[PDB]
């Protein structure tokens, strides 16, 4: 059993990417995960499964380029042999995990197209009838960093985008994001018509479904045009929204 | 989560890396809290105010001010830090946020809406000397124990 954790089947940052890994292997003693890209790049890493077979690792990066990348993971069967035993250019019967990346490095070398590899990974491991070892496939779009606002309302019932609110009651504010749960950090600013901040929250904490809520007080909040600024040191999302004395209903 | 692992006895150190461990024990590690307490809410240009506030994991903390831009470090005077006690608080005598020498009072001088926060001796000048000498930028002042609250000052009364 795998599981691939993304923001929204994304990974944000190119250059430096992260993605969590967990699951349940029993009866093996390693694991193997692969990325290929539609290039045919190839990224490889080996996960020590505890004694009880519930593996888990963190914050895993990528090394490939933009696009799509499906990811695969490994785990040798019964015969504790990749499939047969039979790799292209491996031994006989000591096809190990360590033993099978030796023959990824040969994948990437030559010019190969993503989609080839897809064909050869599946066909020389599992598709092969005398083969024991099982796999799990998940894939997910390799793209740049996002973050947005979505809605902004209040603690009525709505979900368009939009909504005035009324001073003295909360409003809650929702956005997608790509970047890590933890590690990060999306920080708010409302300013008036000039240059006056009133009101400053911080949010790190948000589950696999990409969606933060930002909680701020309209206590002392005053009716007109108010800008709503939302920045992680990347890109930096603007919204305006208006306040009104009562609202209409 | 930290294990501890234990081996049988007259092992080597170097020998002692593959074999399994005779038995083990894990324990949790979390991240404390570093808040402000007194320089919160309004403050009048060129008074004087103490440093209130509390650190559960600290040995220096420093005080930045931001403004539209980079976290300026204020220079508070003796070490730039100030120690925690065993209650995990800390506090600073009576200063003058914009009274004392440095660019950092020069943000505060003027009337508006700022922040100011606190943070750990672990940024350590962002790596070097140990010793809190830089303008953190939005990413390193984060990236470590902080956090922050708003301030406005307004002008001198009589």
């Amino acid at each position: 059993t795998g599981q691939f954790t993304t923001i929204n089947g994304q990974v944000a940052p190119v250059e430096t990417g992260t993605v969590d890994i967990n699951g349940t292997a029993s009866g093996a003693n390693s694991v193997l995960v692969i990325f290929v890209d539609e290039r045919g790049n190839v990224n490889y890493q080996e996960v020590s499964v505890d004694s009880d077979g519930t593996y888990d690792e963190d914050d895993i990066t990528v090394g490939l380029t933009q696009g799509r990348v499906t990811a695969h993971i490994l785990s040798v069967g019964r015969d504790s042999a990749i499939g047969d035993g039979s790799l292209p250019s491996g031994p006989s019967n000591g096809a190990t995990l360590n033993d099978l990346t030796g023959y990824l490095d040969t994948l990437d070398q030559n010019n190969n197209n993503g989609e080839q590899i897809n064909e050869l990974i599946a066909s020389e491991t599992v598709d092969e009838t005398a083969s024991d070892d099982l796999i799990v496939t998940e894939t997910f779009r390799l793209a740049e960093s996002s973050t947005s606002i979505d809605s902004i309302y209040p603690d009525a019932a709505e979900a368009a985008g939009i909504n005035p609110v009324a001073t003295g009651e909360t409003m809650v504010i929702a956005g997608s994001t790509n970047l890590k749960p933890d590690d990060n950090t999306i920080s708010i600013e409302v300013t008036n018509e000039d240059g006056t901040s009133v009101a400053l929250e911080d949010t790190d904490e948000w589950n696999n479904d990409g969606q933060w809520m930002v909680e701020i007080d309209t206590t002392d909040f005053e009716t007109g045009t108010f800008t709503v600024e939302a920045d992680d040191g990347d890109n930096t999302d603007t919204v305006n929204v208006e306040v009104v004395s009562e609202r209409e209903d | 989560e930290v294990d501890l692992e234990v081996y049988d006895a007259g092992v080597s150190a170097t020998a002692a890396v593959g074999q399994d461990a005779t038995n083990d024990i894990t324990l949790t590690i979390e991240e404390g809290g570093t808040t402000l307490s007194s320089p919160t809410g309004q403050y009048v240009v060129g008074s004087e105010v103490d440093i209130n506030g509390t650190a559960t994991s600290s040995d220096s903390v420093a005080i930045y001010v931001r403004d539209d831009g980079d976290w300026q470090l204020l220079e508070i005077g003796g070490d730039n830090e100030i120690s925690v006690d065993s209650d995990d608080t800390f506090e600073e005598e009576d200063i003058a946020l914009s009274g004392l020498s440095g660019d950092g009072s020069s943000i505060l001088s003027l009337t508006g809406t700022y922040r100011i926060g606190v943070i750990d001796a672990s940024d350590a000048d962002v790596g070097g000397d140990g010793s809190v000498d830089d303008s953190l930028t939005t990413s390193e002042f984060t990236s470590g124990v902080s956090s922050s609250n708003s301030i406005r000052v307004t002008d001198q009364a009589l």
